């Protein structure tokens, strides 16, 4: 039937976070704290699109910027948080009670040399707005016209001509 | 459809043709038709799990769980024949014929 | 996520991209033909992603997570 | 099932005999096993052997009792040269009667089966020619 | 005598279970979310027959959605064609598919 | 068949339309000959107990045409409705559809052909 | 052959099916659903689904322990046949094996058998989702809606289970 | 009724301390004071994403950011 | 048995007859016949005897394998369509296994080898709350998909029906397979109209319970289970012989009778299709069924056989048994004609 | 798949035992090591004779009470739920519905003994 549109190996070719998961829970907090924007964006973006084909400047933005954060995360305080993340990773569940001492020191730097407010207990969880400028897609499922429903029942109700009219009986 | 699909409903019609098919013992065919619903609880859990319909999770187990509350009947249906013949036979179980 | 999108994006295209060398000499064939009436987007099943691959990946991938202890 | 009375039906009737004599043929073998296999279903053969000789008996007679049939209505129609005359079918139930009254050595069942398929078969012929229907789809 | 007492008394017993596409917890979408939503709306209120004989399309493509065998039948056919074509001995697999790829993360 | 006009609203008994149609009158011959048969079940009663059977009970033959007029009564309001929506389904679609179904021109019986078979 | 592991199970699956579906006795049939049963439910767990895996083996460990019980209480002959003491228990046997053979060669084959529908040659997990349902499972989430969501179904449950053994009560009393 | 109390403690302590739990925890969580708190902490735990919503301009209770204090915020369980 | 246990059984059993009635889920549907299943069951071992053990267990084998076919169907509707919703199936063979299921649920021919033994293993009261209340689950469901019906398996299944309950109570002494086989019948006759006019189902149904709860409250009055106790009821009462002949002559099929009432009106829904030849068989198997009834009516009301001297005795009580509705049940069944179009209130 | 491997392993282990208990020793058998033990006399009868066993009802039941469990099982993840008031209401009526079962078992005599 229809045909499928998938875009080219060149616009997907971006350079990528080549991290571990230890490395991304460590700065977890202060990623979505500083990098809420972009991030809201793509989320926003696909969620409301519903086509990855259709959604790929917004990754590229969210990967730029994440990028971009654990640039500044390498400049300024790169010893304190191998420290956190390696004490991180050393536990199998990836637990964030173990590992006190190392996030206070780490939250500690970060504010002292860098400034940035480590959110508290559900404040990522809040639902956020978003200023964007995309318009909004009438028809995001490609469907098609309805069908016309039937007609409704208009009118009094009259009653039976010459009774039930079902053989000889007249009523 | 697929392959293992096949598989569990030739299983419940082998199971079908079991019990349909008797061999002078109830409590056989009981074993039988408990193995048909056997690949009916198989098929319907495999059904959901790959169409990934999580809120119809319950109806398998709970069509397991009706499944034993009519066996036991069954089995409280064999005893009552101990009861009153010495064996289940079911060559034995013509009375109701006049 | 972005992660995953670019990921499934990038496997479709290698699939789609390697569907062409392989099937010319056949009559009657559209290469990368969709089986939906409409051009919306699906999620596409594990066959379309590594139905080309080695058979190492498809137990270290469908099966482990299950068969990971 | 659905092939085997749409291919008697698909041959003009009174032309070639062979093959309808062999469609009818199959069609009563068809029948026999049905009735062969419920009468063994429902009533215990003593043994294998009885079994499968009760199986062949109601074979062999459905089967000549379709043969029969199709064979006279054959030369019936070929002989008055009429298609579309009932006349024939009539002629192959009394056939088919005489047949079933020869199998079970009976001669009232003879006559009887001859007034009863006889009958039977004309209407299946006006049934045929006037286009009644056994299964009438809901129309209304 | 199909006495909906569901909707006399106003009471949901078994409405919220008997659709794919209904309410789930911790809002889970199934396999085909999205064509059981296209093929209720298109058929919904202007009757059985109706809907079968003009929501066809719809419900077409939900059936390929949740059986998936057009699919099995095109990845059946390359399949058969690369183990032919491996079988003569004109086809190479490329590195990429062989395994040493190094994907994308 | 009517399902479908019981399809929005169900176990209704007697609709809000159903109250703009002309009740039946207490006079109505269906109304007596229900009446009847409950006069006849309190006969019954009145025999296969071994009583007298048009002197004992006079209260339980007055409750069996009391209740027996009663349901009645409903069932034929309910039977008239049924009717009345029907002819108007009826008329409704027939308003609706002219192209399905069209006008019929009737001639005069000077130029229709019609074969005469003597009787002889 | 390797990723047939839901295919080979299968395979095993019928295998008892038609080894228990002879009717021996009881106890030997009860032995051949249970190994059935056992490589089922390894099919539900090769499917991502411990829980109902395990509750169907809890389910038949428990009521075909009854059966055992049961047919070592009243349904009991002189002399039990295995497989192989009458002929049409290991006659049906080698039949229904040999039938399950033979649409196991016909399914890898041609890949495309057709017994009512039609059906594939390639497994089941080419069917399997390519996404992650974050820190759950969603089939506990069921099981744990069953509470909340399933009203009316719980309580036709409940009050069945109630009736059943206010039944079973009731039957065998005598008089 | 406190004579037939002490036979059946009496007869069979079990019973009577089956019946005892039974009937506080039937009318204990009734008369709770924490039931409402284990609601909110139930609906407090952030399970999927919380994906925002397209703007028309006029919402005064939605953030822009999560360190905003327009918002729900989760003090009285970091209390309690 | 405890009356307040034998109160919760009933209650179980309208309750499983109500879900299958109420649920708009194949589940909850299937539940409910479990329901229904599992409290029938010691409503027939009520009297703790052999022959209630092999019909309960005849009973149970049959309604296991029906349950199991319709869960099969359901699955394989699931499979094909995605829902539950109760309406259209959406393959053959499922509408295949749920037809076989109905079938072999009803007692439909075939699968008609067990309806007569079960019905005379078991009492009156049980074998009315038989073939009356197992008859309304089933025909609610088959109501519920028409659409998915094949045509060519119904009819043969209901011409299969009427034919074999014909030459069934044709050969019967016993009073229980009679009404059996002419169950049958009627079933037959009801489920031949189901594609066409399921309003004519529903009167037909409704009309066969009246009647068939009308004689089995007669025959729970009388307390004869035979045919020679039947005719012996004469000399104890001969209003009970009135009322019997009446009865028996309605369910034949006589006008001004109210078993005229549904028959002729299934013909006047089956020749609007174009449908003729069928309703003439029906009619004539319907013929054969008015025989067997003639030949009981002979038994019992039109000729008055010999008695025994002990009945003297019997005229010196009356009748102290309850009989639940017993003339209004049988005005019913004997005129309801000139209040012919009350079927409308059935739409 | 490392389950597969224990499972395995299990049993290869298990059954190299009984092999190395069987054929590794030296065998002489007779017709009376083979013969049944009675306590040193010849068996009445043979053991397939039907026991007249007590208890059919109480593993019924047991069978019963294992699907109340298997209702009750899957409770703990319903702790997470958020209608509260349901789930504990309804988790109540199921333990209760157990209890009156049992009640009735208790009152009736079904958890004593036959004969
Ligand atoms: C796991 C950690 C270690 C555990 C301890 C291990 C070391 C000790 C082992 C001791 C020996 C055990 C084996 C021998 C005995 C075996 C038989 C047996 O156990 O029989 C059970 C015995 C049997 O009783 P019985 O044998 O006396 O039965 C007689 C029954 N009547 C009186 C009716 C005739 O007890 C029970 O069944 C009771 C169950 C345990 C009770 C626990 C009560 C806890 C507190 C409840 C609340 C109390 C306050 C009041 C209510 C307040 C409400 C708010
Ligand atoms: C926890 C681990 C436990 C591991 C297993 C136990 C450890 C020891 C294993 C070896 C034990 C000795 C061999 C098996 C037992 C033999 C008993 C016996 O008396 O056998 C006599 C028999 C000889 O007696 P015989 O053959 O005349 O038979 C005696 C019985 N009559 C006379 C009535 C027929 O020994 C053998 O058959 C030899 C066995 C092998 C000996 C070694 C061969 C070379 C191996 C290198």
């Amino acid at each position: 039937p229809g045909i499928v549109e998938l875009p080219s190996l060149e616009d997907l070719k971006v350079q990528e976070v080549k991290v571990s998961s230890s490395v991304l829970k460590a700065a977890a907090h202060h990623y979505g704290a500083q990098c809420d924007k972009p991030n809201k964006e793509f989320m926003l973006c696909r969620w409301e699109e519903k086509d990855p084909r259709r959604c790929l400047e917004e990754g590229k933005l969210v990967n730029q910027c994440a990028l971009e954060f654990f640039r500044q995360i390498k400049r300024h305080c790169a010893e304190p948080f191998t420290e956190y993340w390696t004490c991180i990773d050393y536990s199998g569940l990836q637990l964030f009670r173990r590992c006190r001492k190392e996030q206070a020191q780490f939250d500690k730097c970060v504010l002292d040399k860098l400034g940035w407010v480590r959110p508290d207990l559900g404040e990522l969880s809040k639902v956020t707005k978003v200023k964007t400028d995309r318009p909004l897609p009438e028809n995001p499922y490609h469907s098609r016209a309805r069908p016309e429903p039937n007609p409704e029942v208009e009118g009094d109700l009259k009653p039976a001509r010459h009774g039930s009219r079902l053989f000889f009986w007249t009523m | 459809m697929s392959l293992v699909y096949m598989n569990i409903m030739m299983a419940f019609t082998v199971s079908l043709t079991g019990l349909l098919m008797y061999r002078s013992h109830l409590m056989s065919s009981l074993l039988c038709l408990e193995g048909m619903m056997l690949s009916l609880f198989i098929l319907a859990t495999l059904m959901i799990l790959n169409s990934h319909f999580t809120l119809a999770s319950m109806m398998p187990i709970i069509l397991l769980v009706f499944a034993a509350c009519e066996a036991a009947l069954g089995l409280s249906l064999l005893v009552m024949v101990s009861n009153t013949y010495g064996t289940d036979y079911v060559q034995n179980l013509n009375l109701l014929q006049c | 996520q972005a992660e995953k999108d670019r990921r499934v994006l990038q496997m479709l295209r290698e699939n789609l991209e390697e569907e062409a060398t392989i099937m010319k000499d056949v009559p009657g064939w559209k290469v990368g033909e969709s089986v939906f009436h409409t051009t919306r987007w699906v999620t596409p099943m594990m066959g379309e992603l590594y139905g080309l691959r080695t058979g190492e990946e498809i137990l270290s991938s469908t099966y482990g997570f299950i068969w990971y202890t | 099932a659905k092939t085997l009375l749409h291919q008697y039906w698909d041959i003009p009737e009174g032309t070639e005999c062979h093959r309808k004599t062999y469609a009818a043929t199959s069609i009563g073998g068809a029948s026999g096993l049905v009735v062969s296999a419920y009468s063994v279903a429902l009533k215990t053969p003593t043994s294998f052997l009885e079994g499968v000789a009760r199986t062949g008996r109601y074979t062999f007679t459905a089967a000549a009792i379709g043969a029969i049939f199709g064979l006279t209505s054959c030369i019936s129609a070929q002989v008055r040269e009429k298609p579309d005359d009932p006349l024939n079918y009539l002629i192959g139930g009394c056939a088919g009667g005489l047949t079933l009254g020869a199998r079970t050595r009976s001669y009232g069942i003879g006559a009887a089966a001859c007034a009863y398929m006889g009958l039977t078969a004309a209407l299946v012929k006006m049934g045929q020619l006037e286009g009644w229907k056994v299964f009438a789809e809901p129309k209304v | 005598p199909f006495f909906d007492v569901q909707k006399k008394l106003g009471v949901d017993l078994d409405h919220w279970m008997t659709i794919q596409s209904a309410e789930q917890p911790h809002r889970i979408p199934a396999r085909c979310h999205a064509f059981e939503k296209e093929w209720i709306e298109c058929a919904h209120g202007i009757g059985s027959i109706r809907a079968e004989k003009e929501c066809k399309i719809e419900f077409e493509d939900f059936r390929e959605c949740l059986l998936r065998q057009k699919t099995m039948k095109r990845l059946n056919a390359i399949k058969r064609q690369r183990d032919k074509l491996i079988k003569e001995g004109k086809y190479t697999p490329p590195p990429h598919h062989s395994g040493q790829e190094d994907l994308r993360p | 068949m009517m399902t479908g006009r019981q399809a929005r609203a169900p176990l209704q008994f007697l609709p809000d339309e159903a109250r703009s149609l002309p009740p039946p009158k207490l006079t109505d011959p269906r109304l007596a000959y229900i009446g009847f048969l409950g006069y006849c079940s309190g006969l019954i009663d009145n025999a296969i107990r071994r009583r007298p059977v048009l002197s004992a009970g006079l209260h339980r033959q007055f409750l069996y045409i009391t209740s027996f007029v009663f349901v009645g009564y409903y069932l034929l309001k309910r039977q008239d409705y049924m009717y009345a929506v029907r002819d108007h389904d009826m008329f409704s679609y027939i308003k609706s559809h002219p192209e399905d179904f069209p006008e019929k021109d009737k001639k005069t019986y000077r130029e229709v052909f019609e074969e005469f078979h003597p009787v002889r | 052959m390797m990723t047939y592991i839901v295919f080979i199970l299968s395979i095993i699956f019928v295998m008892g099916f038609v080894g228990f579906s002879s009717k021996p006795s009881p106890i030997y049939g009860g032995l051949g659903l249970i190994v059935s049963g056992g490589v089922g439910c390894g099919i539900v767990l090769n499917f991502g689904g411990s829980f109902l895996g395990l509750m169907v083996f809890l389910i038949y460990l428990g009521g075909m322990m009854v059966v055992f019980g049961y047919t070592t209480a009243m349904a009991t002959e002189q002399y039990p046949e295995v497989w192989v003491s009458n002929k049409v228990v290991l006659g049906t046997f080698i039949t229904g094996l040999l039938m399950e053979f033979l649409m196991v060669y016909y399914v890898l084959k041609d890949k495309e058998v057709e017994i009512v529908f039609k059906f594939n040659g390639m497994g089941d997990w080419v069917i399997y989702d390519t996404g992650d349902s974050g820190f759950f499972s969603e089939e506990a989430m069921g099981i744990a809606a069953l509470y909340s969501y399933g009203t009316w179904l719980v309580i036709v449950t409940g009050w069945s289970l109630l009736i059943g053994v206010v039944v079973i009560m009731e039957i065998t009393r005598g008089n | 009724v406190a004579a037939f109390l002490k036979n059946v403690w009496a007869k069979e302590p079990v019973l009577v301390a089956s019946f005892a739990i039974a009937g506080l925890a039937v009318i204990l969580p009734t008369l709770s004071p924490y039931t409402k708190y284990s609601l909110m902490i139930n609906r407090a735990t952030p399970y999927n994403y919380p994906v925002p919503l397209r703007d028309d301009g006029n919402m005064p209770d939605v953030p822009s950011h999560p360190q905003d204090p327009q918002g729900p915020s989760l003090e009285w369980l970091k209390r309690l | 048995m405890n009356p307040i246990i034998l109160i919760i059984i009933l209650m179980t059993v309208m309750l499983g007859t109500i879900i299958v009635m109420i649920s708009t889920h194949w589940l909850l549907i299937w539940i409910g016949f479990e329901m229904n299943m599992l409290a029938i069951i010691p409503i027939m071992m009520k009297k703790h005897n052999p022959r209630a053990t092999e019909a309960s267990t005849k009973y149970f084998l049959t309604q296991s394998t029906a349950s199991m076919l319709l869960m099969m169907a359901i699955i394989i509707n699931l499979m094909f369509s995605g829902q539950w919703t109760v309406m259209k199936l959406f393959n053959p063979m499922a509408s295949m296994l749920m037809t076989m299921a109905l079938a072999m649920k009803l007692g439909m021919a075939p699968f008609h080898f067990w309806v007569p033994e079960v019905t005379q293993g078991i009492p009156l009261s049980s074998g009315l709350i038989l073939l009356t209340w197992q008859k309304l689950a089933p025909m609610s469901v088959l109501y519920q998909i028409l659409p998915s019906i094949n045509l060519d398996l119904i009819l043969t299944l209901s011409i299969l029906s009427i034919t074999i309950g014909g030459w069934g109570g044709l050969n019967q002494t016993q009073l229980r397979k009679i009404m059996a086989y002419s169950s049958i019948a009627h079933m037959g006759w009801m489920t031949a109209v189901l594609l066409y006019n399921p309003t004519m189902t529903l009167l037909n149904l409704i009309i066969y319970i009246i009647m068939t709860s009308t004689m089995f409250t007669l025959f729970m009055a009388n307390s004869t289970t035979t045919t020679l106790s039947l005719s012996h009821t004469w000399n104890k009462a001969p209003i009970m012989t009135i009322l019997v002949l009446i009865t028996l002559l309605s369910m034949g099929g006589l006008p001004p009778l109210s078993g005229f009432m549904p028959k002729w009106m299934i013909i006047q829904e089956m020749t609007k299709n174009d449908s003729i030849i069928l309703p003439t068989l029906m009619a004539i198997t319907a013929l054969l069924n008015l025989y067997f009834y003639m030949r009981l009516t002979y038994s019992t009301a039109l000729t008055m056989f010999p008695s025994t001297n002990n009945m003297k005795m019997k005229w010196q009580f009356p009748t102290t048994k309850r009989m639940t509705l017993l003339p209004t049940m049988t005005v019913l069944s004997t005129m309801l004609l000139p209040l012919t179009p009350i079927l409308s209130i059935l739409e | 798949m490392n389950l597969m491997i224990t499972l395995l392993t299990n049993f290869t282990l298990a059954t190299l035992l009984v092999t190395i208990a069987f054929w590794l020793p030296q065998l002489n058998v007779y017709s009376e090591k083979t013969s049944p033990y009675e306590c040193g006399f010849d068996p009445m009868g043979s053991a397939r004779l039907p026991f007249s066993m007590k208890f059919f009802l109480v593993a019924i039941t047991f069978l019963l009470f294992d699907l109340e469990i298997a209702l009750l099982l899957p409770l703990p993840w319903a702790s997470q739920t958020t209608n509260l008031n349901t789930m504990l209401t309804m988790a109540l009526l199921l333990i209760f519905l157990l209890a009156v079962s049992l009640a009735y078992e208790w009152t009736q005599k079904g958890l004593e003994w036959t004969e």
